[PDB]
């Protein structure tokens, strides 16, 4: 009863603009089905939707909690939630999963190595996953490793996922207070919602009001990252828990994240893979060829201008701003650790993200051995 | 059945995979049921 | 049993057949006689390569 009364939610309350559409509204919501506050007019009220989700089909049966929140809400109230009704002790790691949000297919070897790495770096350290939530792409990929990762032995990986509330099929499935609801894993070809994944363990549901849109979750989920970060870990040796921002294919939104990843207060290290496509290929590419860091000659700057031109379909000036985007990440190359499938690129994920992470933190020896001893990592 | 028919991006008819599962439990096929059940078929929807 | 305590022992249940099945399938497979069988396999695929 605590959740009704402690997290609001928002619902779509408009004059009914057309635009394109007559039906679809701003919220791009059926006409007659109806029932920020610019061009929506949302209300405030308290929340009808969660408790527990019991995932039906799909091999494996696996409850996964969830709560529908308002978007602008305070990361302290979410994080007492987490803590105190979801009984989820502080992680020692946070891992902050982002990607493509269109469905892609990689190398069965580089699908399985970073499988194996997300896995076995959840389980040792005892870290938090941060996904989009939806089944889609790489969060689709991080939903095959979970499967895995049970199907080959026991273990309770944390794996919230933050989806926005309108884009979820079935939204009238999952209406409830407190009381376990039955969800589908079938998701319809012809419609344009997608289904939640099903191997998840936590959904932190955003709604902003509008149905059918992304956008509702991004500042939510860094400004929980953000205040998770400034919570001290149980060494009290003087650091917040450690950040890390893994990287597979994504888009040009991607670019941006890594930026504000990298121009912030404390730094958050970066790792990429290789061979997925997109933006981590040219990230790969910018990295190998880079020189001393900024400093970028003609030659593989046209070559960057037209591989982003090539694989991301864009004008010359939108890939001139993306190159000049990936010159100001380029600038913190220190961060950025790029995983490479073969050679000598550690051989594994995870030695990549936790060497990432104890040079990110770049803090003394005594902090980095308080940091092993609580991920429990002595061949780290 | 597990590479090919159930392979990313093939669409489905409705109720085509519940007259699917009927065919595979007269016919003795529990790895048929196993792969339906894995890809969504639900019990608790299908058994009247 | 109330209908509260009836679901945490249904969850029980559940963390005991999923552990059950689990430990079958690794004593199987720390199995010697599996430890030979599945590098038999293995073998003949690196000697043609």
């Amino acid at each position: 009863s605590w959740i009704e009364r402690a997290f609001y939610k928002r619902e779509c309350v408009h004059i009914i603009p057309s635009t394109k559409d007559p039906h679809r509204c701003c919220c791009g919501r059926l006409i007659g089905q109806h029932v920020w506050s610019i061009s929506k007019h949302t209300q405030l009220s308290p929340t009808d939707a969660f408790g527990t989700i019991e995932f039906q089909g799909g091999g494996h049966s696996n409850k996964a909690m969830y709560v529908r929140v308002s978007f602008d809400t305070k990361p302290d109230l979410l994080l007492h939630l987490m803590t105190k009704e979801w009984q989820l002790e502080l992680p020692k790691l946070l891992i902050s999963v982002h990607g493509g949000l269109q469905n892609f297919e990689l190398q069965p070897k580089l699908k399985q190595v970073f499988g194996k790495g997300l896995i076995k770096a959840a389980m040792t350290t005892g870290a938090w996953i941060f996904t989009g939530g939806v089944n889609t792409g790489v969060i689709r990929h991080v939903g095959d490793a979970l499967k895995d990762h049970a199907s080959k032995s026991r273990g309770k990986i944390c794996t919230i996922g933050i989806a926005p509330w309108g884009i979820v099929e079935n939204q009238e499935d999952l209406i409830g207070r407190d009381v376990v609801r039955p969800y589908q894993t079938m998701s319809n070809p012809m419609s344009k919602l997608t289904v939640l994944n099903s191997m998840h363990s936590h959904f932190i549901l955003a709604d902003n009001g509008t149905t059918g849109k992304y956008g509702a979750e991004v500042k939510l989920r860094r400004q929980l990252e953000k205040h998770i970060s400034l919570q001290k870990i149980n060494t009290r040796i003087g650091q917040g828990v450690p950040v890390v921002a893994l990287i597979v294919e994504g888009g040009p939104n991607v670019i941006s994240i890594v930026l504000e990843y990298l121009r912030d207060t404390p730094p958050v290290p970066v790792v990429v893979c290789d061979g997925s496509g997109r933006a981590s290929d040219i990230l790969a590419f910018g990295h190998k060829y880079s020189e001393e860091g900024g400093l970028i000659n003609e030659s593989l700057r046209d070559q960057l201008l037209v591989t982003i031109q090539k694989t991301f379909t864009y004008t010359r000036t939108q890939a001139q701003h993306l190159f000049i985007i990936l010159m100001e990440c380029m600038k913190k190359k220190e961060l950025i650790t790029v995983f490479r499938m073969g050679s000598e690129g550690h051989q594994d994920i995870d030695l990549a993200i936790l060497t990432a992470l104890l040079k990110g933190a770049n803090a003394s020896a005594p902090d980095q051995l308080s940091l092993a001893l609580a991920w429990n990592r002595v061949d780290i | 059945a597990r590479s090919q028919i159930f392979i990313y991006g093939q669409q489905w008819p409705v109720g085509s995979l519940e007259q699917a599962m009927l065919d595979a439990l007269v016919l003795d096929r529990v790895d048929f049921v196993k792969l339906l059940i894995e890809n969504g078929v639900s019990m608790h929807r299908f058994l009247t | 049993i109330t209908d509260d305590e009836l679901k945490k022992v249904h969850d029980f249940e559940e963390q005991c057949i999923e552990e059950y099945f689990r430990e079958k399938d690794d004593r199987f497979n720390s199995s010697n006689d599996e430890r030979i069988r599945v590098t038999s396999e293995r073998v003949e695929n690196m000697s043609m390569r």
